[PDB]
RNA sequence: CUACCACAUCCAAGGAAGGGCAGGCUUACCCAAUCCUAAUUCAGGGAGGUAGUGACAAUAAAUAACGAUACAGGGCCCAUUCGGGUCUUGUAAUUGGAAUGAGUACAAUGUAAAUACCUUAACGAGGAACAAUUGGAGGGCAAGUCUGGUGCCAG
């Protein structure tokens, strides 16, 4: 299949790892954090046969040095985070950090977790030039900046909404 | 410098394919020159589709993740014969070497 | 398997024990003879929730499953290893819930 | 169909709920930490106990 | 409307354009220097690293290295090399072929006056109050407010608000430019640098045009500056 | 109001053929509706109205911007039979 | 095409005739693109495209957010049990302004015709609306029924 579940799917730590993670990041279900948790799971798999290897190995140097690289870019591993076992040390919860949904809470401009999830879905809220309708986008540092709503929306730029009109018609026929 | 694209117009489908792989760009950019060259364009027919849009987009799902691969890591191709002691005609006597430095 | 290779039997239905037993989805009243195709033995068989009791009648053709109970119960009948799972090729729970009707 | 809450309909609201609901057995469980002082109140409120100890022994 | 260009993170401070279709924008807090193709949606980063560690070590083996902390003022000399003005009174020339700066130039207006040892004081002992100036580190440096350069030339001019419009012209291999000398005709805060040529071919009549502010464009932000006469500042430069 | 913006532009001299692509970028409003860029066209070049052919028309994803391609002769009498079958019923 | 040898079919019974595949234990729309071809920018070609027939298996969202009042005083955790902890929680309480698509449903792109098709329009959320489930556990209730008992109990 596409994701994979751990071995045995309850534990007394997993069946609360599904609500606590679920209930701070907004997540629908266990899908999802599983597959980042997959996702994971290669990295830092990864993450092994580049360092059993060492210095002025041809293997460990260059996509040693790139794999940070593509963390950086993404904006889990911080800018000074240049070490080869920082990636190890990295878990589940800093994926999650990035997340968009939660990322549109954290700047601002969603009160809630749940808030931001149906402004996400409602179709309101663009990364710079284009409006994205996903959860889980896994925003990037230097796109960051750029999480604003869309002008074509009505908390942004644009017309008000299609009840908040109705509304004022409504009374405008009681006028 | 290395031609980057914006912020937004990088994205294919507002979600579930993922921002942008660098070879993604690579064929995107020849394609289109075909476009701007030889001023025609090409279908969409279910023969190629099948593959060069689902296996690629189903990789695409799963290696490059936040516009960047991760699966090529995990991947198995040895690299030593494109690169020893960066090229090859190597080693026979001493003065390949010697006249390498000099 | 408990007989061939398989983990279910088709039986058809000889009679009923327990419908002259007194109380209501008893163990005794529950349990119903069946004698397997493939062999002509006759078995016995549970069915649970003695309203589809009242489904199954006589050569309805049932599909026959493993017990598996976890420990003695009241009143249970020990031995007694199968469970009628499909009357007339149509899951038994889905008609306690009426979802769908037994063909003729 | 026994009648079920709408509730079930939907997972995100469920995984809310008992987050929610979970975070108030954590209250209840230890004393948890929440905000500090933004106004003037300086003690506690539900009484001081004498013979409490919610201290860990360190046992050789 | 056209089209809209996305992506630093910090603001926009100046935009510079030319004849050909694409611009470059800088941000400054970010301390980026941006040209896109507009046509086509393509960006082009530039970043510093001016490390302040290396540069002092190969002074000593050969002077305050201020940081910089924003880059303000962008223009450029020709298609392939761009001048841009920093806060720490940098003007850096860079290629387009280079990520780093093929030219690197320190603090141009010098470093700001030191702070009055009467008014830092809050102390009746004048010695304490030399003690309260603290030397070297408290001195700041003065910023490009402005820089501008006439298109497909040698020379650009660069301002603060030391009163002194600075002209520098490049070499013929565009590497490295010199500073030819110091136009003080106007004093206080300059903005906006504008310049106008006429005449023949070889004999051209230049006008050079500065907005001398009592204060910076997009605050105040000022302090002891002297003689702040907003006006125009009109030099006229032959051959 | 639309803006068109013409690039690559070039004449063909053997076949009286010149075709540029074509830049067009809505303000908002629905598509590229192609009626109205072949009068922009007719107004900003000497098109002489019916010998222009716009056929590559792919919108980018979002709306606002469309990349156009198209062709126009001179002399619209024999342009009409130097055209195949499938766009002169436009 | 001719006799020869088998095998069918049609009759007024005198002769004219005659040449297995798909299926189990679909043979529809279409000459644009691409090449070949009658003559062949004109046309032709089972050269090529789209439709049902097909989940032999997998996949991303939604299936409500956001408040304001009024009400009450207990809720929750541990442990065999006496008990021990801990804290603004619970409203089948009213009620408000949002935002959106599930869908309806002009017209404009698209592509040869099309198909999908990007989309526009105008609407479309107050809960019995646009009303999803499946599985497991624990109970309680009748002037109800049955069995065994050492009243009034046990099952």
């Amino acid at each position: 299949k596409t994701y994979s579940t751990p071995k045995r799917p309850y534990e007394s730590s997993r069946l609360d790892a599904e609500l606590k993670l679920a209930g701070e990041f907004g997540l629908k279900n266990k899908k999802e954090i599983y597959r980042i948790s997959f996702q994971l799971s290669k990295i830092r798999r990864a993450a092994r046969d580049l360092l059993t290897r060492d210095e002025k190995d041809p293997k460990r140097l260059f996509e040693g040095n790139a794999l940070i690289r593509r963390l950086v870019r993404v904006g889990v591993l911080s800018e000074d985070k240049k070490k080869l076992d920082y990636v190890l040390a990295l878990k589940v919860e800093d994926f999650l950090e990035r997340r968009l949904q939660t990322q549109v809470y954290k700047l601002g401009l969603a009160k809630s977790v749940h808030h931001a999830r149906v402004l996400i879905t409602q179709r309101h809220i663009a990364v710079g030039k284009q409006i994205v309708n996903i959860p889980s986008f896994m925003v990037r540092l230097d796109s960051e900046k750029h999480i604003d709503f869309a002008p074509t929306s009505p908390f942004g730029g644009a017309r008000p909404g299609r009840v908040a009109r109705r509304n004022a018609a409504r009374k405008a026929e009681a006028s | 410098p290395d031609w980057s694209a914006s912020i937004g117009a990088d994205i294919v489908n507002h979600g579930r394919g993922g921002i942008k792989s660098l070879r993604d760009t690579e064929k995107e950019r020849r394609v289109t020159s075909f476009e701007e060259d030889n001023f025609t364009r090409l279908n969409i027919t279910n023969k190629a589709e099948k593959r060069k849009q689902k296996q690629r987009e189903r990789n695409a799902r799963m290696n490059v993740i936040g516009g960047e691969d991760f699966g090529i890591f995990s991947s198995k191709r040895k690299l030593e014969d494109s690169t020893s002691r960066r090229g090859a005609k190597k080693t026979r006597s001493a003065w390949d070497r010697a006249q390498r430095r000099l | 398997s408990p007989f061939g290779g398989s983990s279910h039997a088709k039986g058809i239905v000889l009679e009923k024990l327990g419908i002259e037993s007194k109380q209501p989805n008893s163990a005794i009243r529950k349990c119903v003879r069946v004698q397997l195709i493939k062999n002509g033995k006759k078995v016995t068989a549970f069915v649970p929730n003695d309203g589809c009791l009242n489904f199954v009648d006589e050569n309805d053709e049932v599909l026959l499953a493993g017990f598996g109970r976890k420990g003695k119960a009241k009143g249970d009948i020990p031995g007694v290893r199968f469970k009628v799972v499909k009357v007339s090729g149509v899951s038994l729970l889905a008609l306690w819930k009426e979802k769908k009707e037994k063909p003729r | 169909t026994p009648k079920r809450n709408k509730d079930n309909r939907n997972s995100r609201v469920k995984k809310r709920k008992k987050y929610q609901k979970a975070q108030k057995k954590l209250k209840s469980v230890r004393a948890v930490y929440s905000g500090g002082q933004s106004g003037v109140y300086e003690g506690e409120k539900t009484g001081i106990k004498k013979g409490l100890t919610r201290s860990v022994k360190f046992k050789n | 409307q056209l089209e809209i260009l996305y992506g630093h993170h910090d603001i926009v401070e100046d935009i510079s354009a030319l004849a050909m279709e694409r611009c470059v924008t800088v941000g400054a807090r970010d301390r980026t220097a941006m040209l896109w193709k507009i046509p086509d949606e393509t960006r082009l980063t530039f970043r510093g690293g001016d490390e302040p560690q290396k540069l002092l070590r190969r002074w000593m083996k050969e002077p305050l290295f201020f940081c910089e902390g924003s880059i303000d003022v962008v223009s450029m000399v020709d298609d392939f090399h761009f001048i841009t003005g920093s806060d720490n009174g940098n003007i850096c020339l860079w290629s387009l072929a280079k990520k780093k700066p093929i030219f690197t130039e320190r603090i141009a207006h010098g470093i700001l006056p030191e702070p009055s040892f009467n008014d830092i004081s809050g102390e009746t002992d004048e010695e304490l109050r030399k003690r309260q100036l603290q030397g070297k580190k408290l001195l700041q440096p003065f910023w490009i407010t402005s820089l501008y350069a006439i298109p497909y030339s040698n020379v650009f001019i660069s301002g603060s608000w030391s009163g002194s419009l600075k002209v520098w012209k490049i070499s013929d291999n565009l590497r490295s430019f010199e500073l030819l000398g110091e136009l003080s005709g106007a004093k206080g805060v300059v903005t906006k640098i504008q310049v106008v040529e006429s005449g023949k071919h070889g004999k051209e009549k230049f006008r050079i045009l500065a907005s001398i502010a009592k204060e910076h464009r997009l605050g105040r932000w000022i302090a002891n500056v002297s003689g702040a006469r907003n006006g125009i500042y009109s030099a006229v430069i032959d051959q | 109001a639309v803006t068109i913006r013409t690039r690559k532009v070039i004449s063909n001299p053997l076949l009286a053929r010149k075709q540029f692509v074509v830049d067009v970028l809505h303000p908002n409003r629905a598509n590229v509706s192609k009626d109205e860029l072949r009068e922009k066209l007719a107004e900003v070049y000497k098109a002489e109205k019916d010998a222009v052919s716009v056929f590559g028309f792919r919108t980018q994803f979002g709306g606002g911007k469309s990349v156009g391609f198209g062709l126009v002769y001179n002399s619209v009498a024999e342009a009409k039979k130097f055209e195949p079958t499938y766009r002169l019923v436009r």
